[PDB]
């Protein structure tokens, strides 16, 4: 899913828009070791279009938690 | 003593820590609906603020 | 002993529901566990519980205790303590 | 020293009761047959 998530999210962002893109970014985070693809690509939206104080703590909580979630069982 | 000024001070000390509390749930739920997220918010501790400018410090 | 008793930790919920019945009507703890949910010991226990509680963080930053202090504890009622583990 | 106040590894559970005390019975009584050699006995 995240294939085309990112295709559109640049599109979002070439027509001028940020806030749906990071959402499809966490709503893309949700469908699922070696998923270097993912953050990737993540935190690449991040560095170019996120401020340091304002959004990153929640995102690198939805990180931790996600981790959590695949490290619950194994 | 006082079954009312010891309310009140039990009914004080709950009160506002309700309110931050609902604070965080509100603002995370909200998220979850315009993202149709599906797992527990956990909260954020001082390990993600030390994890934060760590990952931030090489960004920029 | 019955499964319905509730002997998990209490809730944010039913502890604020705790504090308003206390406060709506003193004593009457046979009432008062229904609404809660729990038992009138468990009610009672918990509520002793929170004042005892909040005292202790007052101490930090700083009821009378001293008419129950001025006596020995309580003593616990023998019917809704947890059972001895076996030898 | 019959002092082990240790509590057991294995804690008495009531459904272990009901089990154990069913336990105590058996199969169904087994009468030895009896044999109709002859044919007043059969009628």
């Amino acid at each position: 899913v995240k294939d085309m998530c990112l295709r559109f999210a640049e599109m979002e962002t070439k027509l001028g828009e940020i806030d749906r893109a990071r959402l499809i970014y966490i709503h893309g985070s949700q469908y699922c070791r070696v998923e270097t693809d993912y953050w990737k690509a993540w935190q690449e939206f991040e560095i170019r279009y996120g401020n340091p104080e304002e959004t990153v703590k929640e995102m690198l909580r939805i990180k931790r938690s996600v981790q959590t979630k695949f490290s619950t069982d194994s | 003593s006082d079954p009312f000024v010891s309310s009140q001070r039990l009914r004080k000390q709950f009160r506002e820590r309700k309110k931050i509390e609902k604070k965080q749930e509100a603002k995370d739920l909200s998220l979850k609906n315009r993202a149709a997220l599906d797992i527990d918010i956990l909260p954020p501790s001082s390990s993600d603020k030390d994890k934060a400018l760590l990952l931030l410090d090489n960004e920029l | 002993i019955d499964p319905s008793i509730k002997k998990t930790e209490w809730s944010r919920e039913e502890d604020e529901k705790l504090l308003h019945l206390a406060k709506l009507l003193p004593t009457q703890w046979r009432t008062i566990a229904p609404i809660v949910g729990r038992t009138a010991t468990q009610c009672l226990e918990r509520y002793q519980k929170l004042l005892d509680d909040l005292e202790a963080k007052e101490n930090e930053q700083l009821n009378d205790p001293n008419s129950r202090l001025r006596f020995g504890e309580a003593e616990p009622n023998l019917e809704t303590l947890p059972a001895l583990p076996d030898a | 020293r019959v002092k082990n106040k240790n509590p057991a590894p294995i804690q008495i559970s009531a459904e272990q009761l009901l089990r154990e005390a069913v336990e105590r019975q058996d199969v169904a009584f087994v009468p030895p047959k009896i044999n109709i050699t002859d044919l007043e006995e059969l009628q």
